[PDB]
């Protein structure tokens, strides 16, 4: 009977810990995924703008050519 | 002992927390400087009011709470408000930018900045407590701070405090006071996220409170101040077992009875009597009257029909000049007249508590002081209707993926949307399962 | 501390922006010397959104930009030309010659860098910059071409800031440049991909209103500007006076169901020597706000569907009455409001009314009808571009006809999408 008593309470301990663990990991995954995503978006908007800058340089070179 | 730390996220969180705290000062005899003349013990004590109010050498009784808002504006009025002396500067935490009604902005892009400082202030408060009981979080689903930062803080509290209690006072979005078209999105998403971290969630529909004020208080266009004052009365009745202490029953016992299963932790609340000071003059409201009122559907904080569903628990928390005998009579009467259907797995009883401390109304309030009030909390499957309505809005916009780009640019992903919605659909089916009669 | 850097470029842009500043300056109790003399704390409570404090001089956080100095010189000559920070003035000499290619590629390109410098100084002072707002006309050269160029260069520096443009739609009635359709389409293309929210200020309508309503046989540019200034004051009242849509980001979040459809029809009421003292009953005021005659954009709301709409009621009035009026218009006019967007109409009321009005109504909406205006621009462009009329103009700076094509297609795409959502149901 005493062992089972020690088993129950250790089970409840391990239950709580496991929850805290899973919680911590999940939050860490979602923070990094979001962070990557957001930076990607920003990096693509910047690259589009840079490609528009190059087109303007080329338009300026086309006029100079004539 | 059994301290409770109060956390107020967002504008709604903050304001509703200023209502509550004022009312709690008025009820406990705490002055605006925090000095409670009644309390002879200085710098400490074990009084019920110490679970919500800490003390200092000077006798000042500081509230145990933390006001966090990502825009200074709302907490700033607290800083400069009448009760600015009561609170302590660290307790007020304000960034510089709001989540522009975006869960994504409030959970990730902005929240992450202040989240660590917030948890920091909570932790300080937690060390003051000899035996902290749990947290009381006040927020609104519709706002980016009230959704995105609130869930974030819920996860953090889960991790850092483990399985300590975490109750909630969630402001159900109401079109009358709607501030954002995207509020259904934020609602689904926050409900999805905190569902696993909240021990017990009380929802308040602005629409329902807006109605109650127009009807019972005869206010033409109830303001957030009206709502808040009525809200604080409800909150105070629920927390009255903690702040005050023979017939009074600890809300834990109610909690052990209002959560049959972990996901079913949203109880309905109905308060009575809300009456104007003219109407209350020359009218005495019996225990039986207020008790009926509880079972009146227009008096409920959330708009849903309990008859459409079944009761899984029904508790009555009274306050004021009440005696067990009258409460027994009124209950019986009710029974005779009402159709309080209970799930078969649940005992058809009404848990009652009487807190003889009479109710108080803020000066210049539209609520008349009464000698008795009651607030019944019920775990009826009707609450689902709420979700439904919301969910349905969420589905309408999400089919055309509207405003979805605002979430995606912050880094969220449509997967999160669909997953959140699935979980709401499961929750709704869970309500239906619990109502099914046992084979 | 939610500062909004302001930027006025082009002849039209400089004129409308000067008016805007004068008007908000009156509303906030600020004279041309930057000194404040208002009666109400409310004027100074949010004055920092558009003003920088200094002998307590609230200076407009404005950057003036024009390739011809005359326009800016006139601005300085005008009232409040002192209030504007002199360093904020930035003007070239070549001018654009009513060429979008000249401002977006050549002369604009030469001056853009000095503009960005002032922008960077203004943004640095901003504690919490919301974003930038640009007043400009799409038909001219400095406003459009150089305007859109500035939008793109600012976006790279501040990719996390709201970008609002009060673009002015060219009108055949107003006439002016013949190749103005090309310039407008070039500007629209840049706007469709570079501006968070855009207010379609069609000069045509302005005119129409004047001739008809204002019973002005010869609407002048001053007449139009007065309409525009009152609109602009309306659509900034929530930005400048202390809830709904209080910053630029939240407005958008709630009014841009989709990124391309960031073009809105402004609307204002009442719009006429006849005084008619009766303080338009809110009811009326509501009707007029939704009235197509009160729409600054040249589109019939009844010809489309409102994705999202925003109302502003200046003047002391019954909030309850306003609420009922709004709900009513939505109910009776339900077919004109997309069902897939719950609660797509939202309304705010401000106690301080416009100057010389006891109360006003401001209408802002992303109606699918807006596609009419784009359609008129497209027709003009297709007619000229069909014959390559004046295309050598742009080709000389190095532009290519494909660029015009791409711009035409983009504008047809925006129309298609507007019609698509209009014709979509649950
Ligand atoms: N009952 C009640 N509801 C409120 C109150 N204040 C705001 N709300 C509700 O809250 C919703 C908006 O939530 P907020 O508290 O303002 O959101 P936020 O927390 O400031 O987040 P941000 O968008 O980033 O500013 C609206 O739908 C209102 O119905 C209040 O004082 N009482
Ligand atoms: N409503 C209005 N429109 C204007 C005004 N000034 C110019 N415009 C319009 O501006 C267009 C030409 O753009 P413009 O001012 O010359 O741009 P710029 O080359 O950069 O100077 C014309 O179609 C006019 O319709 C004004 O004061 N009010
Ligand atoms: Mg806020």
């Amino acid at each position: 009977k005493r062992e089972h008593e020690r088993e129950v309470i250790q089970k409840a301990i391990e239950e709580n810990n496991n929850f805290i663990k899973m919680a911590k990991e999940k939050l860490a995954q979602k923070m990094e995924s979001n962070k990557e995503n957001r930076e990607a978006h920003l990096a693509a908007m910047l690259e589009r703008l840079q490609e528009k800058d190059k087109h303007a340089e080329e338009v300026r070179k086309n006029k100079e050519l004539k | 002992m059994r301290e409770c730390i109060s956390i107020h996220v967002g504008q709604a969180g903050v304001q509703i927390g200023n209502a509550c705290w004022e009312l709690y000062c008025l009820e406990h005899g705490i002055q605006p400087d925090g000095q409670m003349p009644s309390d002879k013990t200085i710098g400490g004590g074990d009084d019920s009011f110490n679970t919500f109010f800490s003390e200092t050498g000077a006798g000042k009784h500081v509230p145990r709470a933390v006001f966090v808002d990502l825009e200074p504006t709302v907490i700033d009025e607290v800083r400069t408000g009448t009760y600015r002396q009561l609170f302590h500067p660290e307790q007020l935490i304000t960034g510089k930018e709001d989540a522009a009604n975006n869960y994504a902005r409030g959970h990730y892009t902005i929240g992450k900045e202040i989240i660590d400082l917030v948890l920091d202030r909570i932790r300080k408060l937690a060390d003051q407590c000899t035996g902290l009981q749990g947290f009381l979080v006040f927020h609104s689903f519709g706002g980016g701070t009230g959704s995105g930062f609130t869930s974030l803080l819920m996860e953090r509290l889960s991790v850092d405090y483990g399985k300590k209690s975490k109750l909630e006072f969630s402001i159900y979005p109401a079109p009358q006071v709607s501030t954002a078209v995207v509020e259904p999105y934020n609602s689904i998403l926050t409900t999805h996220t905190t569902l696993e971290h909240s021990d017990c969630a009380f929802m308040v529909d602005n629409e329902a409170i807006y109605d109650i004020c127009r009807r019972n208080l005869d206010i033409e266009r109830p303001t957030y101040t009206n709502l808040n004052r009525l809200i604080s009365q409800i909150v105070s009745s629920i927390t009255a077992s903690l702040r005050f202490d023979a017939l009074n029953v600890d809300l834990t016992e109610f909690q052990t009875n209002l959560v049959p299963y972990p996901r079913i932790h949203f109880p309905l609340a109905t308060y009575a009597p809300v009456i104007s000071a003219e109407k209350a003059y020359h009218e005495q409201l019996s225990v039986a009257e207020i008790t009926n009122a509880c079972f009146e559907p227009a008096n409920q904080m959330v708009k849903c029909d309990p008859r459409h569903g079944k009761y899984m628990a029904c508790c009555l928390l009274y306050r004021g000049d009440v005696v067990p005998k009258d409460v027994n009579a009124a209950i019986a009467t009710i029974k005779t007249k009402r159709s309080i259907q209970f799930v078969d797995w649940c005992p058809t009883g009404f848990k009652v508590g009487i807190n003889y401390q009479p109710p108080t109304v803020v000066p210049g309030g539209d609520l008349a002081k009464v000698q008795r009030a009651v607030c019944m909390l019920s775990n009826t499957t009707a609450i689902a209707e709420a979700w439904a309505r919301l969910d349905h809005k969420f589905d309408l916009m999400y089919a055309k993926r509207a405003f979805v780009h605002w979430y995606v640019g912050e880094g969220m992903e449509e997967g999160e949307f669909s997953e959140a919605r699935e979980d709401m659909a499961a929750l709704e089916k869970d309500y239906e399962e619990v109502g099914v009669d046992s084979v | 501390m939610r500062e909004i850097v302001h930027i006025q470029a082009g002849q039209c842009g400089n004129q409308i922006g000067a008016k805007f500043w004068e008007v908000i300056s009156d509303e906030h109790g600020i004279d041309p010397t930057g000194s404040y003399h208002g009666d109400s704390d409310l004027q100074l409570e949010r004055i920092n959104v558009y003003y920088n404090e200094a002998g307590n001089k609230y200076v407009p956080r404005a950057i003036l930009v024009d390739l011809e100095p005359g326009t800016m010189d006139s601005v300085r000559s005008g009232p409040f030309g002192q209030i504007f920070r002199p360093d904020n003035f930035v003007f070239g000499q070549s001018g654009a010659g009513n060429n979008w290619a000249k401002g977006h590629y050549t002369e604009g390109a030469e001056l853009v860098d000095s503009v960005l410098d002032v922008v960077r100084k203004e943004s640095e002072s901003c504690d919490c910059l919301q974003g930038f707002q640009l007043t400009h006309s799409l038909g001219g050269g400095t406003g459009s071409g150089m305007g859109t160029l500035l939008i793109s260069k600012i976006r790279e520096e501040y990719p996390d800031r709201i970008m609002n443009t009060f673009s002015v739609m060219p009108s055949p009635k107003v006439s002016d440049t013949v190749v103005e359709p090309y310039n407008a389409t070039l500007s629209v293309h840049q706007l469709v991909e570079n501006t968070d929210e855009t207010y379609c200020i069609d000069n045509e309508a302005l005119y129409d209103i004047c001739f008809r309503t204002l019973k002005l046989t010869t609407p002048t540019y001053g007449d139009l500007n007065h309409l525009v200034s009152a609109t602009m004051s309306g659509v900034t009242t929530c930005l400048r006076f202390p809830q709904l849509n209080a910053d630029l980001r939240k407005l958008a979040v709630n009014m841009v169901p989709f990124p391309r459809l960031h073009f809105f029809m402004p609307g204002f009421a009442p719009l006429r020597t006849s005084q008619q003292y009766r303080g338009l009953t809110v009811p009326e005021l509501t009707q007029q706000m939704f009235d197509s005659k009160n729409m600054m954009a040249a589109c019939d709301p009844r010809h489309g569907r409102y994705l999202t709409v925003a109302a502003i009621f200046r003047g002391r009035m019954s909030m309850k009455e306003v609420d009922e009026q709004m709900l009513n218009v939505q109910n009776k006019n339900s077919s004109y409001f997309v069902e897939w967007i719950p609660n797509n109409v939202k309304t705010a009321v401000c106690d301080i009314p416009p100057r010389g009005l006891k109360m006003s109504a401001t209408f802002i909406g992303n109606s699918t009808a807006i596609q009419e205006l784009f359609k008129r621009i497209s027709e003009q462009f297709t007619a000229m571009f069909r014959r390559k009329a004046f295309l050598h103009w742009y080709t000389g700076e190095g532009m290519d006809e494909m660029e015009f094509t791409e711009a035409e297609s983009n504008m047809n795409d925006l129309v298609s999408e507007y019609q698509q959502y209009q014709d979509a149901t649950a």
